[PDB]
């Protein structure tokens, strides 16, 4: 996030010194960038204690909810995001069987 | 009440595995 503003500047000075006939070549807001909402990605019952059909909704649920960004109640993204491959955390209590 | 499990094992699950094993040594169903 942070890192990326090196890149895009050292390129900006590319097109600046190359092209002087048209000037002052447009750039994006700072908070564009360090806003973390903007982009997409950022009272719970014991589900050890539950009947099985039951585990089997709320986890679809929960699923439902992660595809389109952030997680849900019984699973969770992790924060890492530690070079490009996002990882997830699932409640460590449930059927094997449903968490595979 | 069992044989749900085995129409998921149709499917893979872990009810019923597939230890990714030598057969039957540490491969298991």
């Amino acid at each position: 996030l942070q890192q990326s503003l090196e890149l895009k500047r050292k390129m900006l000075r590319d097109k600046q010194n190359k092209k002087n006939s048209g000037q002052h070549l447009p750039i994006f807001p700072a908070w564009v960038y360090e806003r973390p909402a903007l982009i997409g990605d950022f009272t719970a019952l014991p589900i050890g204690t539950l009947p099985l059909a039951s585990q089997e909704s709320a986890v679809v649920e929960d699923l439902l909810y992660v595809l389109v960004g952030v997680d849900g109640r019984y699973v969770s993204a992790q924060p890492l995001a530690g070079r490009q491959s996002r990882t997830f955390l699932v409640d460590p209590n449930l059927d094997l069987s449903i968490r595979e | 009440e069992l044989v749900k499990d085995v129409l998921n094992v149709l499917i893979g699950v872990v009810s019923a595995t597939f230890s990714l094993c030598q057969p039957a040594q540490a491969f298991v169903v």
